[PDB]
């Protein structure tokens, strides 16, 4: 199994995404 | 003695299905 | 020619042979 | 060299489409076919590059005959132009004067509709077509662009070839895409206007507009396009090979039933 | 001298019950076209490869040969007197010395058993003579000084499938097993070929053997001589494939479901390089589960870096290193490379792996992929894009593929779906790209379809197992 | 080995001078291929269809020769006596030894459909084929065995 199995994704940029986006001119002025 | 190589191989062909007929009509007919 | 006569006796020595082979099998299968 | 083994060429300084030479051009093919021999070639190195010789003039033969508008005889010795040029001992010394006609050879096959002539065709050059080629990287980049929506540039690209015209495989090109792509898009859209064909089939207004207004059904021309709608009805009973599936299910019994 | 003896006796008693089997089946029965010692000679693929290479110099092999090839046996008593004349030809190994036939003795000894008087009935016994030389010589792997030798064994061996042609043909169908013998001689002969040029000669009586079957007898050995044909017909594969398309060779059938697996893989790779993917893709996948009976035997790994290359081509995206194996994982590493860049869009790096490792993607014989596969750069975004949005615009699509001209953008869909890869329709009122569902398929006759062939094959498998059966 | 269609072509150029070259080179192109003349048979036919070629008998031989591998039979037996010539003129070949049985099987089949039905019409022997038949009935009569030639009268029944 290694250390994931198999598939998975090498995007390298998903880590708390939704957070950056609320983070991202303040939710986009929470819209 | 080609021609009799011939004939008899001609003649057990056209014989050996006789025997292939009458037995599958025997294999039949003792399961009844 | 002559070869023409001996290759038709091997075509029907091969079908006679397949044919023998197949009927043992039916015959077993009469006998049990 | 049993008997012509004439002067270079015979007519080509001046304008090339007179009607004068073919016939002793036919008189020289004569006089390579009954010689020694033409399609082995195994030894005699002298009849082969007798061989190039004719190769090179029957080269210009094909350039008279495209001169003088003759398809099938341009692609019968064009295909006698592949055969000359691979011989079954490849010993021949290439003639500087393939690499601006094979490709045109390339562009008659892509402009013949065929891709997958094109294909297997791609095996003479292991690797040297991407160094050199220069005017050979028209037709074979042009199945690239083919493969791309570069249809705009390759009309644009229409006129830059590089080191010679032989304009009439470029016409050719351009009437198999008209043509693919007016017989290609007749049933995935609906329907089209002025604006909404002209520059995306024709060109941006051209002195075809009347050639295209002729040509198949939606013709064009007052403010729309319209007429000749094309659809589909499918009609359907689904039930018609029940009587087929019958034969299959007594197939069936038939398998079951038969003593082995 | 613990390593000589055992071998002295596994591989004599092995190949002594061979030949005394092989030719008692081939005598007391005439149907023998299929015997049990046919799977020995299966074994005859895998054994002598690890069994014996050279003549073993400790006295072991270097005397199998002359007393296989010293064979008379004109009756019972000459059989006999072999039996007992083979205590001696045994123990000449292990006690004084075992005879120098250091590579040279194979042509005279083609009258060997000839000599002292020999009558040969059984012709299977000569087509394994003709095959033992080949165990201390070509399955040594040398290929130094010797070629000549090989060929004139070969053309021996051409001479007594002459003699199965013209002395005593009647019915003893042993090219049965000499077409086998083609196939494993003309193997390596096939290596010497390709050490060399082009193989005409080769070619010239491989179309003559190839048409000397059929008509005489077919069983297994069309199918060989077909293969053999097509491998180096492939190796200068120039203008033949359309002629080898036309070559009506689907004959083949029965081929041990080893054979037929090249056999798919080699036709695929002929549909594969004609623009036509979709029928590739399911007799590559269908020859790569044919015979995967051992993990990584050469084949495996040339078959699964064709798949998803034409899998690329179509469109679909696996991954591929998904079979790590001992030899999958490390050797499909750059083909795992270039797969990843297919799902993204980058040009420039996909250019980067291309020309690090284009010597590699040259080794493998796949050169023409690139000049395809730039198109799938943009055509597999597009399918993707297909597969998420039922309904999508014409301007959103340039920059979701970033197309740059909304016109250049919607094209590549005026080809996706003539050759076929969405469904979709577009409308010049909207201009919406919109695709329908399918629901019919259990609906309407087409589960019949597929499960009449599926009853067809699973009942008739009952049929030729009952065939075999019961010999008491 | 990649003529194949270039070279039929200049075989089907059309001049009466490029025939006598067809003529020419028709027995130079004789090789064991009969793919890539299976696209242009029907070029080879415009070869047999010329009644102003003056070797179409020789044609004959060429348009046998793209019917031997592409499983077809029927065409070589048409092509034995109403093409024919030369083909059945060579005396010991391969090439036409599954020929001379393919033509001794039709004719004794022929023969069978013939003599069961005695009276009237009964599609009777054709004038072009029994060419080949009594010439190796002779043949047979020359190879110094007068054993077998009684069994094949016998076989075809007359």
């Amino acid at each position: 199994e290694d250390n994931w199995d198999d598939d998975n994704v090498e995007d390298d940029f998903s880590n708390q995404l939704r957070a950056e986006l609320e983070k991202h001119g303040y939710k986009m002025e929470t819209s | 003695d080609l021609y009799s190589r011939y004939k008899k191989l001609q003649q057990e062909l056209e014989f050996l299905e006789v025997q292939e007929e009458y037995i599958k009509d025997e294999q039949k007919n003792l399961k009844k | 020619l002559r070869q023409y006569y001996l290759s038709k006796i091997e075509e029907l020595q091969l079908i006679v042979n397949d044919k023998s082979q197949n009927l043992r099998r039916l015959q077993a299968q009469r006998n049990e | 060299a049993t008997g012509m083994y004439e002067q270079l060429k015979g007519e080509w300084n001046r304008k090339s489409p007179n009607l004068s030479k073919c016939g002793e051009e036919l008189g020289r093919l004569k006089l390579v076919l009954l010689e020694l021999n033409f399609l082995p070639t195994t030894g005699t190195k002298l009849t082969k590059q007798q061989l190039i010789l004719a190769r090179d003039i029957l080269e210009i033969g094909a350039q008279w005959s495209i001169l003088r508008k003759d398809i099938p005889s341009f692609e019968r010795y064009m295909a006698q132009l592949k055969c000359y040029y691979f011989d079954y001992k490849e010993q021949l010394p290439e003639s500087a004067y393939m690499h601006q006609l094979l490709g045109l050879n390339l562009l008659f096959l892509l402009s013949q509709n065929r891709v997958a002539e094109f294909h297997t065709e791609l095996e003479r050059l292991p690797a040297k077509d991407i160094q050199t080629n220069v005017y050979i990287k028209h037709p074979v980049s042009l199945e690239q662009y083919l493969m791309e929506g570069s249809y705009n540039k390759v009309f644009l690209a229409k006129g830059n070839i590089p080191a010679e015209s032989y304009t009439f495989f470029i016409d050719i090109l351009l009437d198999t895409i008209r043509d693919e792509i007016a017989g290609c898009i007749e049933k995935a859209y609906e329907k089209i206007l002025f604006t909404e064909a002209t520059r995306i089939l024709f060109f941006n207004t051209p002195k075809k507009m009347t050639d295209y207004a002729k040509k198949r059904g939606w013709v064009l021309g007052p403010n729309n396009y319209y007429s000749f709608a094309s659809q589909q009805q499918k009609p359907e009973d689904t039930t018609i090979p029940s009587t087929e599936l019958a034969k299959q299910v007594i197939e069936y019994a038939r398998q079951l039933e038969m003593i082995v | 001298p613990p390593p000589p003896p055992a071998p002295q006796d596994v591989e004599m008693k092995e190949e002594a019950a061979t030949g005394g089997g092989s030719t008692g089946e081939a005598d007391g029965k005439t149907a023998a076209a299929a015997a049990e010692h046919s799977q020995r000679e299966l074994d005859t693929v895998t054994l002598e490869d690890i069994k014996e290479h050279v003549k073993q110099l400790e006295k072991a092999v270097s005397g199998k040969e002359p007393r296989f090839v010293l064979r008379a046996l004109r009756m019972l008593p000459s059989t006999s007197r072999r039996l007992n004349h083979y205590v001696l030809y045994k123990a000449v190994q292990g006690f004084f010395t075992s005879n120098n036939a250091t590579r040279d003795f194979l042509l005279p000894f083609l009258e060997e058993p000839m000599d002292t008087e020999a009558d040969l009935q059984f012709r299977p016994r000569t087509g394994k003579a003709a095959s033992t030389p080949l165990l201390p010589e070509v399955e040594a792997y040398l290929q130094l000084l010797v070629v000549i030798f090989m060929m004139n064994s070969k053309r021996y061996k051409e001479a007594q499938k002459i003699s199965d042609d013209l002395m005593q043909k009647i019915s003893t169908q042993n090219r049965r097993a000499l077409d086998l013998v083609a196939a494993k001689c003309y193997y390596y002969h096939a290596r010497v070929y390709e050490f060399l040029d082009k193989l005409d000669v080769v070619r010239s009586f491989l179309h003559a053997r190839l048409r000397t079957a059929t008509l005489r007898h077919d069983a297994d050995g069309q199918a060989t001589l077909l293969n053999l044909l097509l491998r180096n017909y492939l190796h200068y594969s120039l203008y033949d494939q359309a002629e080898k398309l036309v070559s009506k060779s689907v004959f083949p059938e029965q081929a041990n479901n080893n054979e037929w697996a090249r056999y798919l893989y080699y036709t695929g790779r002929i549909k594969a390089i004609q623009l036509e993917y979709s029928e590739a893709r399911r007799t590559m996948t269908n020859a790569l589960r044919k015979a995967p009976q051992h993990t990584a035997v050469g084949f495996k790994q040339t078959v699964h870096k064709l798949l998803i290359v034409v899998e690329l081509l179509l469109g679909e995206i696996p991954d591929r290193l998904q079979f790590r194996q001992p030899s999958l994982k490390r050797s499909l590493m750059p083909y795992f490379l270039l797969t990843q860049a297919v799902r993204t869009g980058n040009l420039a790096k996909f250019n980067q792996v291309l020309d690090q490792f284009g010597e590699k993607f040259q080794a493998d014989g796949t050169y023409t992929l690139i000049i395809r596969l730039r198109h799938n750069v943009i055509k597999t975004g597009v399918r993707m894009i297909s597969l998420s949005y039922s309904r999508i615009s014409l301007a959103d699509i340039a920059q979701k593929l970033q197309l740059d001209s909304p016109e250049d953008a919607e094209f590549i869909v005026a080809k996706a779906i003539r050759d076929g890869v969405i469904e979709a329709s577009i409308n010049h009122e909207k201009g919406y790209v919109q695709s329908k569902e399918m629901i019919d398929i259990y609906s309407t006759r087409e589960p019949q379809l597929a499960f009449h062939q599926r009853i067809s094959f699973c009942l008739d498998i009952h049929n030729m197992s009952v065939k075999a059966m019961r010999f008491p | 080995i990649t003529s194949a269609a270039g070279i039929i072509s200049l075989l089907d150029e059309d001049e009466p001078q490029l025939k006598e070259f067809a003529l020419h080179k028709l027995n130079a192109v004789v090789n064991d291929f009969w793919a890539e003349i299976s696209e242009s048979v029907d070029k080879i036919e415009v070869l047999y269809e010329d009644e102003g070629f003056r070797s179409r008998q020789f044609a004959a031989l060429v348009a046998s020769k793209v019917f031997y591998h592409l499983g077809a039979f029927e065409e070589s037996l048409n092509y034995a006596l109403g093409a024919g010539d030369l083909f059945n003129v060579n005396d010991n070949s391969e090439y036409v030894e599954t020929i001379i049985a393919k033509c001794i099987d039709h004719y004794t089949k022929q023969c069978v459909e013939n003599a069961d039905l005695p009276e009237g019409e009964k599609k009777p022997i054709d004038q072009r084929l029994e060419g080949i038949v009594n010439k190796m009935f002779q043949r047979c009569l020359d190879d110094h065995k007068y054993k077998q030639a009684i069994g094949i009268a016998l076989e075809t029944r007359r």
